[PDB]
């Protein structure tokens, strides 16, 4: 359900995707700013390294939620989480509507949150939520 | 890449490599 854990996950992911799309700082809207900055830097690295591959992936008739659930079907780790968020941020900006400021941050962030918490809620809590991402600080 | 390699499979490899690199 949509409990505290759900919002701890969702609020981090959705604020990052908003920042990526709008180029406005969103760290002050999350509780864990240190881990947000780690997430942001790690996604930036993934995108810089792999955007051409992402471009080929997105040129096809894709459902992003199938992609997300495929990554997490059998196991989770922080590199996987970072790569999902990075890909999905990159995707969101590419699929933004021309005639509205709709970049689908709601459905995309909720899908990522649900894919994490449907099978890995105890793992996430045991990581102390986003604290476990700090192993990727620089 | 072969169309038999699922897209999530490709992103999982990126993520597991990211762990190694960092």
């Amino acid at each position: 359900m949509k409990d505290e854990t759900y919002y701890i996950a969702l609020n981090m992911i959705q604020n990052y995707i908003i920042e990526y799309n709008t180029n406005k700082p969103r760290k002050s809207f999350v509780i864990d700013s240190i881990s947000y900055d780690v997430l942001k830097a790690a996604c930036k690295s993934v995108i810089k390294t792999n955007y051409n591959e992402f471009d080929i992936i997105i040129s096809r008739n894709i459902d992003f939620n199938v992609i997300v659930t495929q990554v997490l079907e059998d196991k989770i780790n922080w590199g996987r989480i970072i790569t999902i968020i990075a890909f999905c941020a990159y995707y969101s900006k590419k699929v933004k509507q021309d005639t509205s400021p709709q970049y689908y941050d709601g459905i995309i962030s909720e899908a990522i949150t649900d894919a994490i918490l449907s099978k890995y809620r105890s793992w996430f809590i045991d990581q102390d939520y986003w604290n476990g991402i700090r192993i990727y600080k620089n | 890449i072969s169309s038999a390699i699922q897209v999530g499979h490709q992103l999982a490899l990126i993520g597991d490599e990211f762990n190694r690199a960092y």
